[PDB]
């Protein structure tokens, strides 16, 4: 048992016709301080697969480190490491499923929720929750914390079931991401203007775009506001 | 739940409820709450569900084991000394469990122990344990005698239970029967409270607290 | 619950979906969450349902006195005051959380009231458990000035958003529009959702049921 | 305090109670009548919180007196009891509510009938053929719906609450040293001196 | 909440952010924090919500009823008012009030109270949990005798910061200028703020 | 202080027929008053012909699920491929569930398949490992809403004969594939406009002798 | 110690074709033992009938209390009180009580002698109106019921069917509650005839 | 469990152990032996947590029959009071403590004596010439006080226990179903039959 | 407390006040908070003293052991240590560390590490309880590539606002200069900092 000191916010996420998008702000909270405004909570395992975390930043470094550490092993006596046995989403997300569910079950729990968006060998969207708990989930829309509440209702209305997956473009699901960061920055406390969004295609490969901000930003209706 | 077990003149009678309950909402009214451990020991369920299916059903394993080590079949001391003495050991870590362990050897006769949860053993002839002991004792103790006969404590096991049944919130169900004799036990049917209650009230002209 | 309202450029919108829940079960799948304050002014309720009735019905009889005795419609901030300066003095033990609609002789305003008593003065609104999925809606889309039929699909939009991602909130969708011209209260406004149909017939036949005696008494 | 019982019969109420009053590791006395009567056909039993029982009894019983004297009649048992049942609905909702649980037996001579009550401390009130307060109805309700005719006689009755006792004698974990026994019938409230 | 009052040679200025919220969400983001209790008396408002309007309106409602009686009530007076309610109600309240009000005898003035219901008069004062980080940036920079636009700018960096580092506080800067001219509203959004 | 369960709602349903079995769960995936998935599946094959769901925790059911998979594939591995029968496996569960007797699994665990005779057979678990064999058995979040309507169809319970003075009751019967499908389909549907974590869809596995087959039906997704 | 779950009992309503019905269990209980299986829990103050379930004491203190209320209001209104303005008066009663409440879950049940209207109605223990077209249930085996009435109800019963509707809804709920049971009452409600009937139920 | 006495005289000891076993409100037993022979000549009562107070006597009845076996010989009642006190005192630091009383009589055959050992849950032992565990003693001491001698008879200490019992059926609050009555002298152990 | 760690041109310069207290009493008037776990590598300590010097020690044990197998650690392989007891033991301690040292090939470098254990790389970092009072003067008055007596004057100006707020925090202004030109101790008094 622990508390959570340092923390990230939202990981948001949908699948699109040919791949996943995922995204997350460069924030790390220290309470109600906005401590630290260049955190990277997007971390890229080969070219594959992007793992997106939220909460505790101390236990997302550990995560970051027993990701890099599975790329060296994974690598070792391997001449197919860059080909048929490279390591796929599936694999990532059950390895971190199984770690987060043992810590719970130790009562020493990672303080995370993360999000797994990949593409697989056959060409298959991977898209994939875990939390602290070690409980697991799949939609064609997923988001963290604040981001389920606010996040998912604006994502759902692209992707509402598994058939509007095909129709939907990258370019749609890009915009779609995108605006749900805006939303988020307007109405949650603990997020920030930067963000970070990694799109996963299986044509076009990891596409990681970094230093990205909220713009289109409504804030004219403020000045007819006298009183309450 | 109430589960009971006496000795009389011709063996043991062991009867009990067949209701499971996770607070006020009725989960079953279709449970096994007596175990056959072997054609000469029976075991009875109160407390915790899991607790006494588990370790009641453990219990038919080592008293097999017994009997393949020893050539000879366990002693009701004994069987219900395995019980009393593996509850023990995990004693304050909650186990919850209020057993009665009824069967006959040569070398004891027809023999009941009580067996429970915070490590007591006690031999006698006449026990009730559950939320609806009391209700059988009432109607139990008042009724009995060694004299009765093997269809008198049949039915005096059978309408203890009803008793207890009508008046307890959290027993009913049915009522499964057992006779424990020289040459083993014997089942003596399941019996659903719903009819046996209105057959009951006919013919004895009894429970006449009730509309019907 | 989901409500929510939007000042438009004639007026008010007020939405509400028809969900009410005790605890886990949905006790009522048509239920009205609009309430009536004065002929000009309506009041969105969640929170605790009683409380949410029973505070909007006084204020509603008090505001009719007073415009009696005055003889002129009453105005928002006036229901806005006796919300407030009650639920304060209740320190939050009335659980009533209001979106307050209307327009008066000085135009359209709105307001969300809170349990502790504190107001604030908006362009939009939304309250219950279903606020957050609301709010991403009027976020995305809201701009100040729009159109009636505008609006209206906005507030819509809003409540479903509501009602399909919080649990909370479902059934219908029940709108308030409200100008200078015109009050128009649509319940139901749209029927998101049709009623699950059964496929077996499940009544049991005549003298199914055991009885021991019958009674029977004329008026 | 502890155990006070009551039998509705053809042409009587019986009424038993506990005579022990135990406080902390010593029985104070063993004689103790847990009972007043309210009119001359309507006895009342308590059981419960030391101080308040007695105090709660004796007040219902000035009340009841006073009626009488007021308007020269004997109110009826259905009626005192709903007079009781109301002072302990308000009393449980008081800053200190009486703990105090109640058997009301009457015989009701305009009806020729004999009534039993049981009202509890938050003013739970149900006409009975047979009552109980606290542990005691564990025992002896399964007991009486057994042995129990609606057509017994007093004598029937007492053998009856003879069987009750028994069983209580034998399964309580406490000595409660014995029960008072009184009958109440058209010729009024009397007491069994012999149980 | 970072607010501030600023006294400088022409009157004083009060400022704001405009953040509300309920743990992590934000309720309102265009929150208006500065409220007239009279003509030229203003107060900046922190704590909690629902306890700062129901202060700001019984205040309002004396100053008037003193106006009636007595004509313009004194800055002191109004904050007095203030200090009476925040004092004798100190077990049932959340408020950190900043008073500030301009007279033509007096000039600019600014008492804050703080959350036990003391009063201290001060050239200029800061309160809300944003506060907390331009503590050492506004000692470093306030001078007496500023001019309105430098007063502006030095309100408009504090705040610039207090929000920056301050998850409680954001949306836009509004702000309030008393002087002998009269009430002027200024409003300053992220995009010019954020990047100073 | 950190809490090591949780809630994720749902429902599920096992009933058994002469020759067959059903097993149904909702897909809705819950926590608090937010939905996780409207399609994640909680009822799965197993192999051998059995089907189980472990209803409530779903990190505690996912966990459990996997340990009995993998213990029908050493089954096979140490005893010569030979077939879990149904009460075996139940039996098997009672050990798993019981081993965390003093660190349950937040779980409601049902099974069904066909015994050793060829007849339709369901068992239903506590989060410890009491079990029984039953005919009917609704779980999780709905099923003190389902289980009494069950009782009265399925098992004909208080209903009695017309014109007998409630003398006669019915006479209990099997029933077939198409009517159990029914009373399941209907059953969610009652479930699902009366309570709040239940919806979306419904993911039913009917069991024969010729193997698992998988029937799916919306439901309402407010 | 949950004030509405000590005595236990269920009450349920549901609407016909020109008529309305009212059942009840007959329970009352102790917790884990019961003590009275004569307790109803239905009352009419004329054509209006009023289900009560919850802790007892406040049961029949309702019911003496709107008796009172319903008398006064006759007297001086020369008429009896329909159910629409029952309903007002039981939420009016209630809403008094605001922070230190009846912990009890009453059911309003009755025709309109002016519209001929089939009406229905429950309540919170805090005062919150329920109006339904189909059914209202109450007590500690609602759930049961809210299933049981969901799956079971169809629209315009006639008088007999809805009988045996309401009966199997109350019944099979019943026999899924420890706390609810030990016999059952049904009311049958037309425009100017009620049938009272008693059920046959197990009693365990 | 509960009431455990002990009476030392010229010639013998004499241990009175109360008969019932009652959990929640039941009486589950009425004729329980709250006893176990150590030695022929050694005899130990016992009170207190249920389970902890059969499984304590009979390990250290096993003991005792153990080294009885190894020597060919019998431990004098002093030397298997200080081994009962030290398995208690080890106990009252352990994980789970044994929460059980004893009183140790026994006749030591070298001395030609009677002697009492209390020994409580904690191991704290006294030599008496009466003795009692819990409430029971804050009757019968003062009453033993009073009309002990230390020169009477097995006969003389058996009236003088009835007395106590006496007292103790009179003012204790629970029935405790009378008492198992055991005499240890220079022949051994017997049970009194009829108490 | 309050200290902090700025590179420069030429290198990285810590600060740190010299208060020490049980409540409000004193304990430590001079405390050195600035301490050596090699040559060039220096920490900043605040939280718990006994934790962090236990760290500071254990850490020094390891780069002494470090350095007698593997040569010079680099500033990034002495945070590592750093945050693997901090990370590790997060249930035992109250540590925030500042670590600060110099290479010739990457300069001057700074990593900060509070309670939770995680690593941050910053140009310039804050910390203590002091710390929060100049979060908003720092990030305006910080740039990068100053010389050392601008350095020098921004941490001196930075602790003088620290100090002047936090009544945790006061004393001495203690530095440590990390150049190629090697480590120089500078001291401040009261007398000097107060009046700035
Ligand atoms: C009556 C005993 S009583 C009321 O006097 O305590 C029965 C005896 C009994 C029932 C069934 C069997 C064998 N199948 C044997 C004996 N006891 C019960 O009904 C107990 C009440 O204590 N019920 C249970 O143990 C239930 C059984 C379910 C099938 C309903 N289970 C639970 O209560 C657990 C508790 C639990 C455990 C871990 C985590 C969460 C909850 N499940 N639930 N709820
Ligand atoms: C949604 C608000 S929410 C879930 O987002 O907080 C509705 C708003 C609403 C519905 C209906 C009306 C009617 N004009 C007005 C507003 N609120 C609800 O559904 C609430 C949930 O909190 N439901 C209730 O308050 C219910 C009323 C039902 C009978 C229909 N009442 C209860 O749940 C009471 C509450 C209570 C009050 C005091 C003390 C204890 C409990 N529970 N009970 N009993
Ligand atoms: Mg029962
Ligand atoms: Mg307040
Ligand atoms: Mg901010
Ligand atoms: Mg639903
Ligand atoms: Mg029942």
């Amino acid at each position: 048992t622990q508390q959570p000191i340092v923390t990230g916010t939202s990981v948001i996420s949908m699948k699109y016709d040919n791949g996943v998008i995922i995204a997350a702000d460069n924030l790390g909270s220290y309470g109600s301080l906005l401590r630290f405004n260049g955190v990277e909570r997007l971390i890229p395992v080969g070219d594959n697969t992007v793992v997106g975390i939220s909460g505790d930043i101390s236990d997302m470094q550990h995560i970051e480190r027993l990701l890099k550490d599975l790329v060296t092993e994974n690598a070792y006596d391997n001449p197919l490491a860059d080909a048929e046995e490279a390591l796929e989403p599936s694999y990532i997300f059950e390895y971190l499923a199984t770690v987060m569910y043992q810590r719970r079950s130790k009562m020493n729990p990672l303080w995370n929720a993360i999000i797994v968006a990949g593409v697989q060998s056959n060409g298959d969207q991977f898209l994939r929750y875990v939390n602290l708990l070690g409980v697991t989930y799949s939609s064609p829309t997923l988001a963290t914390g604040f981001g389920a509440h606010m996040a998912n209702p604006l994502l759902r209305k692209v992707v509402d079931r598994e058939s509007d997956i095909p129709k939907t473009t990258v370019q749609v699901a890009e915009e779609a991401i995108v605006n749900a960061m805006r939303v988020l920055y307007y109405r949650d406390a603990r997020s920030s203007r930067n963000f970070s969004l990694a799109i996963i295609d299986k044509n076009t490969g990891l596409t990681f775009k970094k230093n990205l901000q909220v713009e289109n930003m409504k804030w004219d209706f403020a000045k007819d506001i006298k009183g309450y | 739940t109430t589960t009971l077990a006496f000795r009389f003149q011709g063996g043991i009678i062991v009867a009990v409820d067949s209701r499971a309950t996770a607070g006020n909402w009725v989960a079953s009214q279709t449970v096994k709450k007596v175990i056959e451990i072997n054609p000469f020991l029976l075991g009875t369920m109160a407390g915790g569900a899991a607790d006494c299916q588990f370790w009641e059903t453990w219990l038919g394993s080592q008293c097999r084991l017994h009997e393949l080590r020893e050539k000879e079949r366990i002693s009701v001391a004994a069987a219900s000394k395995i019980l009393s003495n593996l509850v023990y050991q995990y004693k304050g870590a909650g186990l919850s469990m209020g057993t009665m362990i009824c069967g006959y050897t040569r070398k004891e006769g027809p023999t009941i122990y009580y067996v429970d949860s915070d490590g007591t053993r006690l031999k006698g002839d006449i026990f009730c344990v559950g939320s609806g002991q009391t209700f059988a004792y009432g109607v139990l103790d008042s009724n009995y005698k060694w004299d009765l006969s093997v269809e008198d404590a049949l039915y005096l096991g059978k309408r203890s239970i009803l008793a207890a049944a009508h008046r307890d919130a959290y027993s009913g169900g049915s009522v499964n029967l057992y006779h424990v004799t020289e040459d083993g036990w014997i089942y003596h049917g399941n019996h659903d409270v719903g009819e046996l209650f209105w057959k009951v009230k006919e013919e004895e002209g009894s429970f006449n607290n009730v509309i019907g | 619950t989901t409500i929510a309202g939007v000042v438009y450029k004639d007026g008010i919108v007020l939405g509400a979906d028809t969900r009410a829940t005790e605890g886990m079960v949905v006790a009522d799948k048509n239920c009205s969450k609009i309430h009536f304050i004065s002929p000009n002014i309506y009041c969105c309720g969640a929170g605790t349902a009683a409380d949410t009735d029973m505070t909007t019905q006084l204020i509603s009889s008090n505001l009719e006195l007073h415009s009696l005795s005055t003889g002129r419609l009453p105005r928002v901030v006036t229901a806005n005051r006796m919300l407030k300066q009650m639920l304060f003095r209740y320190q939050g033990y009335i659980g009533a959380a209001l979106v307050l609609g209307g327009v008066d002789v000085t135009g359209p305003h709105l307001y969300s009231i809170y349990p502790h008593g504190s107001t604030d003065k908006l362009p939009y609104v939304t309250m219950g458990s279903g606020s957050l999925a609301a709010m991403a809606v009027f976020e995305d889309k809201f701009r100040p000035d729009m159109e009636e039929e505008e609006a209206k699909n906005l507030v819509s939009e809003a409540i479903a958003a509501g009602i399909f991602n919080d649990l909370g909130s479902g059934g219908n969708i029940d709108l308030c529009v409200i100008s200078k011209n015109k009050l128009d209260f649509l319940r139901p406004y749209t029927v998101p959702n049709k009623k699950g149909t059964r496929l077996g017939r499940y009544r049991c036949e005549k003298g199914t049921t055991a009885v021991l005696t019958e009674k029977i008494t004329p008026l | 305090m502890d155990i006070i019982l009551g039998i509705r019969v053809q042409d009587s109420v019986i009424l038993a109670s506990s005579k022990a009053v135990t406080r902390g590791i010593s029985v104070l006395k063993d004689s103790d009548d847990k009972t007043r009567q309210l009119s001359p056909h309507t006895l009342m039993s308590f059981a419960g919180e030391a101080g308040d029982t007695v105090q709660f009894a004796e007040y219902i019983q000035a009340n009841i007196q006073l009626y009488s004297i007021r308007e020269d009649y004997e109110l009826s048992p259905q009626a005192v009891s709903s007079f009781v049942r109301q002072e302990l609905a308000k009393s449980i909702r008081s800053r200190r509510p009486y703990q105090v649980n109640v058997l009301i037996g009457g015989y009701d001579k305009k009806k020729n009938k004999p009534e039993l009550y049981q009202i509890d401390y938050l003013g739970t009130k149900v006409e009975l053929p047979y009552g109980a307060h606290g542990y005691s109805g564990f025992y002896t309700f399964s007991l009486l719906d057994h042995h129990y005719r609606p057509d017994m006689t007093t004598e029937e009755g007492l053998d009856l609450l003879k069987l009750c006792v028994q069983e209580l004698e034998k399964r309580m974990p406490m000595d409660f040293k014995g029960v008072i026994v009184k009958i109440v019938d058209k010729d009024g409230i009397r007491q069994v001196d012999d149980f | 909440t970072s607010i501030m009052a600023v006294t400088f040679k022409d009157g004083v200025i009060l400022g704001a952010d405009s953040r509300t919220t309920t743990g992590a969400y934000i309720a309102n983001r265009v929150t208006d924090k500065l409220t007239r209790v009279h003509d030229k008396i203003w107060c900046c408002r922190s704590g909690s919500a629902a306890d700062t309007q129901a202060i700001a309106d019984i205040v309002q409602y004396h100053l008037e009823l003193y106006t009636s009686q007595y004509g313009t009530p004194s800055t002191e007076t109004a904050a007095s008012v203030f200090k009476e309610l925040c004092y004798e109600n100190k077990d049932n309240l959340t408020a950190g009030i900043i008073v500030a009000g301009y007279d033509d005898k007096n000039k600019g003035e600014v008492y804050t109270i703080p959350l036990g219901g003391s009063v201290h008069k001060l050239p200029y004062a800061i309160a809300g949990s944003g506060s907390t980080f331009i503590y050492g940036y506004c000692d470093k920079n306030f001078r007496e005798n500023m001019s309105k636009e430098e007063t502006v700018d030095f309100i408009k960096h504090s705040l610039s910061q207090a929000i920056k580092w301050d998850g409680s506080s954001g949306g836009v800067i509004r702000m309030v200028v008393l002087t002998a001219a009269g009430v002027e509203r200024l409003i300053f959004y992220p995009d010019e703020y954020e990047q100073l | 202080q950190f809490n090591p369960y949780g809630d994720n709602g749902g429902t599920i349903l096992g009933i058994a027929g002469e020759d067959f079995a059903v097993l149904a769960g909702d897909t809705r995936n819950i926590t608090d008053y937010s939905i996780n998935s409207r399609y994640e599946p909680k009822v799965f094959d197993c192999g051998d012909n059995i089907v189980m769901s472990a209803n409530g925790f779903a990190a505690d059911g996912d966990a459990l699920v996997k340990r009995f998979k993998n213990s029908v594939k050493w089954y096979h591995f140490d005893h010569n491929d030979k077939k879990l029968s149904i009460n075996s496996a139940a039996r098997n569960i009672q050990h798993l569930l019981y081993g965390k007797r003093f660190f349950p699994y937040y779980v409601h665990t049902i099974i069904a398949g066909l015994d050793e005779d060829g007849k339709g057979a369901v068992y239903s678990f506590d989060p410890v490992g009491s079990y029984e064999r039953e005919q009917c058995r609704a779980g999780g979040a709905a099923a003190s809403l389902i289980m009494p309507f069950l009782d009265n169809q399925v098992n004909f319970k208080n209903q009695y004969e017309p014109g007998t003075n409630g003398k006669v009751k019915k006479p209990l019967k099997y029933l077939s594939v198409e009517e159990v499908i029914k009373l399941v389909r209907d059953s969610f549907t009652s479930a699902t406009e009366r309570h709040i974590q239940v919806g979306d869809g419904l993911e039913i596995l009917i069991v024969t002798k010729d193997g698992v087959r998988k029937e799916f039906y919306e439901l309402k997704r407010d | 110690s949950d004030p509405s779950s000590i005595n236990g009992g269920i009450v349920v309503a549901m609407t016909g074709k020109d008529c309305v019905a009212i059942a009840c269990d007959l329970r009352l209980g102790s917790q884990s033992l019961g003590v009275s299986n004569k307790f109803e829990k239905i009352f009419h103050y004329g054509h209006v009938f009023l289900g009560i379930t919850g802790l007892a004491t406040d049961v029949t203190t309702l019911n003496e209390m709107f008796r009172y209320k319903t008398n006064l209001y006759k007297l001086k209104e020369e008429r009896a009180i329909e159910p629409e303005t029952f309903t007002q008066l039981v939420s009016s009663s209630l809403y008094e009580r605001r922070f230190g409440p009846y912990f009890v879950g009453p059911v309003v049940a009755g025709i309109n002698s002016k519209s001929g209207k089939p009406f229905i109605a429950g309540f919170d223990l805090i005062g919150c109106i329920d109006e339904a077209k189909d059914f209202i249930v109450s007590g500690t085996a609602s759930d049961q019921l809210f299933g049981m009435c969901e799956s079971l109800y169809e629209p315009n019963l006639e008088p007999e069917d809805l009988f045996e509707t309401i009966s199997q809804a109350l019944l099979n709920a019943a026999d899924r509650d420890a706390l609810s049971g030990w016999g059952a009452v049904v009311y049958i409600i037309k425009k100017d005839e009620v049938v009272k009937r008693y059920l046959k139920m197990r009693q365990d």
